[PDB]
């Protein structure tokens, strides 16, 4: 599912379903 | 950045877990 343009909350919902225990950090720039 | 990788291009497993904790 991570295979397409991801945006926005979509892209922060992947993060969260890969990274799992490990936590993410997300820094749109 | 995350969003120039993923978002205005696709996305991949590897991009994503550069980005986790």
């Amino acid at each position: 599912f991570v295979n397409q343009h991801l945006c926005g909350s979509h892209l922060v919902e992947a993060l969260y379903l890969v990274c799992g225990e490990r936590g993410f950090f997300y820094t749109p720039k | 950045g995350i969003v120039e990788q993923c978002c205005t291009s696709i996305c991949s497993l590897y991009q994503l877990e550069n980005y986790c904790g």
